[PDB]
């Protein structure tokens, strides 16, 4: 009449199986079977299944022959009780009843039954709640489960069909997505931004939920099947009753579980793993709790970074008010929407890797397609050869050798030591010449100056200013894997979007941010006054070097430092109109082409043109302005950078007539006042940490997000996007 | 190991 | 930095590539 375990308050134990022709029942057995505190099974009901001369050696075999095919836990007596005998419970879902019912021994629970449940499935609702349903709500109640819960049906379970069930909380004896949502690491994977290990809680999670570290089962089944319930429908929010019916686990742990999910549900919206992108809410659908409600924060500047933060804030439930110092929103993100039947981007166009990008996210979200780029880019010299394969070949080989040597020369430089990449380059080249005396013709040199320039375009400078140490620091972190796309519809319609409904004040330019007193007070160039609790600043970097913002108190020497040793990196771009496809002939439907530099100096002129219609039947071309060849193009107007395009295009078609152009664009964000830049690059000197100093909070007050302060993915809008949500994250946490 | 960590869950 | 790079990636100069 006791329980076997050690401190059990069953002062009464009840046997859940009655399998066994003698079960106990409530009476009298050998010994009582522990499986919860309120769960246990009699010595008789144990034999039953346990000995090989009952009916139920039969079943228990089956069992244990699947959960090991199919599983690496041990296939104890206790693990089929769990597994397949103890009886489901279920919440009544009348709003005025919410308790909880055992379901007899037969029933199968399932996602319909658990959604439209009520008690008697006489007035059902009023007979008093089994005390065994408070009782899984005392802290101790989990300590003095014997098993961990494992999850049957997971919608995570087609995602994981690499791992073992039990692993990732999930039973052995179980068994149309965006190609670019790959949310879990496969099992022996290289890293790839924005994924989780589906076996083991990340850092934040062992922050949160510290009661976890000693058994992560339950919480890594709800996570899993949490993620796998956003990326399966990405449009709506994703709420604790959609979860619910979709955690189907036996016995009182069900209990446990849900009242859990909300928690974890809690904490991967405030962190920006899932009810994110272009999601819009409100106002009796906040996606956090009255808890965080209670606050105000101002950002300034409204473009990618700003909007995210503002978008993310807004939803939770967060007073935001964000401010603009130009008359429209996007910042790097403008697009030009009058060309015929295409849409061209005078900032941001690109996609650089799109598995488990946010902006992939989005377009799902709002049913974009993107224009996945080819590989091929011929290599067109002035005027009208394109160069030989081996050549091609034999000048990329070198030049990324080049970069090997860079690499092996840097790792015991330190940052008092640091050189520019370009005369690192230029040297081991003038090394490599002498030490074998090898010689390129004029050409094969010419090729290499256009690689030279390709990564001028990359870093948005001159690569005399950039750091052979530290030019491509992100790469020690995991990068975004798979396709590069042409966003054709363009970046502005994410940004619409993200921007719907908020409350955005243009043409405020802040000129004061006063962090002194009990709150905010941030003052516009012509003296408007906002006051909140917190304030986000997501103004490009040239603007913090220009320190056209008073910061009052003024920001920290260390923050001034990394402010500084990065590069507002810069590069142009020009957009033509033709009245037909001049190039198809010689180009054959390939998306870019390069243009092979005559000399050193002219290299980043137009280096590489972009065929802006992926259907191949109207005619714009983009072409890109980069290195030294900015520095030549501040003093011309519009008309004769025009013409030195149309000069070169006429030289790289140098055997047949190209139409005149009909309309164009040449952009000027080197001059835009509130830019003056395209993206950020490390300068000799610097670090990537430069990266995360300018990220960190002052005193919990003043927030920083944008390009700048994402180490991880600098320069991109989707850095951009992520900082805002990084922000948002650490704002709604206080 | 940093190198594999989610962006979003390493924010300690 | 590097991952800007989309029309003819330069590739030397990485770190030995890691697993799981
Ligand atoms: C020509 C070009 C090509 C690019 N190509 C790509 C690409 O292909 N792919 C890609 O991912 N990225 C590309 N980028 C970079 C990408 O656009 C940026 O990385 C991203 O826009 C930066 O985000 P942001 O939010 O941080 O800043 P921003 O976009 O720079 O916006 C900052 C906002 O702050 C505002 N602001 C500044 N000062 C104040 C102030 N005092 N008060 C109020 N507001 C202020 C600005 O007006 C702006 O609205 C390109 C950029 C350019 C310019
Ligand atoms: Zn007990
Ligand atoms: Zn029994
Ligand atoms: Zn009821």
């Amino acid at each position: 009449r006791k329980c076997e375990k050690a401190g059990c308050t069953a002062t009464c134990p009840v046997c859940f199986a009655s399998a066994s022709e003698r079960c106990a029942k409530n009476g009298y057995t050998s010994r009582w079977y522990h499986l919860s505190c309120g769960e246990h099974f009699c010595n008789e009901c144990f034999d039953h299944y346990y000995r090989s001369h009952k009916d139920g050696y039969d079943k228990y075999t089956t069992w244990k022959k699947i959960w090991t095919s199919n599983g690496k836990t041990e296939p104890s007596p206790k693990a089929f009780m769990a597994d397949q005998q103890l009886p489901y419970w279920v919440q009544c879902t009348k709003p005025e009843c919410r308790k909880w019912r055992q379901l007899t021994k037969e029933i199968q629970l399932t996602p319909q039954i658990a959604k439209t449940y009520r008690c008697g499935m006489s007035d059902h609702c009023s007979l008093p709640e089994d005390l065994r349903v408070l009782e899984v709500s005392n802290h101790w109640w989990y300590s003095m489960l014997i098993l961990p819960p494992l999850l049957k049906d997971s919608v995570a379970a087609p995602l994981l069909s690499a791992y073992y069930p039990d692993c990732v909380g999930m039973s052995p004896s179980c068994t149309g997505m965006n190609r670019y949502f790959q949310p879990f690491y496969q099992p022996n994977e290289c890293g790839k931004a924005l994924c989780v290990r589906p076996d083991v809680m990340e850092l934040d999670e062992l922050y949160e939920f510290p009661e976890y570290s000693r058994d992560p089962t339950m919480y890594l089944a709800l996570r899993n099947l949490i993620l796998a319930l956003w990326y399966t429908n990405c449009k709506e929010a994703l709420t604790p009753q959609k979860c619910i019916p979709h955690i189907i686990v036996r016995g009182l742990v069900r209990i446990r579980c849900v009242q859990e999910v909300e928690r974890i549900l809690y904490f991967m919206t405030r962190k920006g793993l899932i009810n994110t992108g272009v999601l819009s809410v409100g106002a009796d659908q906040y996606l956090l709790p009255k808890d965080y409600h209670n606050k105000s924060v101002i950002i300034i500047g409204a473009g990618p970074a700003g909007l995210a933060a503002a978008r993310q804030l807004h939803n939770f439930g967060i007073k935001v008010t964000v401010l603009e110092a130009k008359d429209r929103i996007g910042g790097r993100v403008w697009d030009d929407k009058s060309f015929k039947g295409v849409t061209v981007g005078r900032g941001a166009q690109i996609v650089n890797g799109c598995i488990n990008n946010p902006v992939a996210l989005m377009c799902e979200q709002l049913g974009i397609s993107m224009h996945k780029f080819g590989e091929r880019c011929d290599l067109i010299q002035e005027g009208g050869r394109i160069t030989d394969p081996t050549i091609d070949k034999r000048m990329d080989f070198h030049f990324n050798a080049l970069l090997d040597v860079v690499s092996e020369w840097r790792k015991d430089k330190t940052q008092l030591q640091d050189v520019p990449l370009g005369e690192k380059i230029e040297e081991i080249y003038k090394a490599f010449i002498k030490e074998s005396g090898i010689q390129f013709s004029e050409l094969e040199g010419q090729v290499l100056q256009f690689h030279l320039s390709n990564l001028e375009y990359a870093c948005g400078s001159n690569l005399h200013q950039v750091s052979a140490r530290s030019w491509d620091h992100n790469e020690f972190f995991a990068q975004f894997a798979g396709d590069h796309t042409l966003l054709t519809p363009g970046y502005s319609v994410i940004i619409e979007k993200l921007a719907e409904g908020l409350d955005i004040q243009l043409k405020s330019p802040v000129q004061c941010i006063d962090y002194s007193g009990d709150e905010v007070q941030v003052t516009t160039t012509d003296g408007t006054g906002y006051s909140a609790q917190k304030v986000l600043v997501t103004v490009p970097l040239a603007l913090l070097q220009k320190g056209a913002i008073q910061f009052n108190p003024p920001l920290s020497e260390k923050k001034m430092k990394a402010i500084n040793s990065l590069g507002a990196g810069i590069i142009e771009k020009i957009a033509l109109q033709f009245p037909y496809r001049f190039w198809d002939s010689k180009v054959q439907g390939a998306d870019f082409f390069g243009h092979v530099p005559p000399s050193a100096s002219k290299r980043g002129l137009f280096a590489v043109f972009y065929d802006m219609d992926p259907q191949k039947k109207h005619s714009v071309l983009m072409s890109v302005i980069a290195g030294e060849a900015v520095a030549s193009v501040r003093t011309l107007d519009d008309k004769q950078v025009l013409q030195q395009c149309m000069a070169t295009l006429r030289e790289l078609f140098k055997e047949q007539e190209v139409p005149d152009p009909t309309k164009y664009f040449v952009t000027r964000w080197s001059t835009d006042p509130w830019i003056q830049m395209a993206y950020s690059f490390v300068k000799t000197g610097g670090s990537g940490e430069a990266y995360d100093i300018i990220a960190e909070d002052i005193q919990g007050t003043v927030f920083f997000a944008g390009e700048a302060t994402n180490r991880h993915f600098p320069q991109t809008v989707t850095g951009a996007y992520l900082s805002g949500v990084r922000e948002a994250s650490k704002i709604a946490a206080f | 190991d940093p190198h594999f960590h989610h962006f979003l869950l390493s924010q300690t | 930095a590097r991952t800007m790079q989309t029309a003819r990636k330069s590739t030397g100069g990485k770190a030995p590539r890691k697993q799981l």
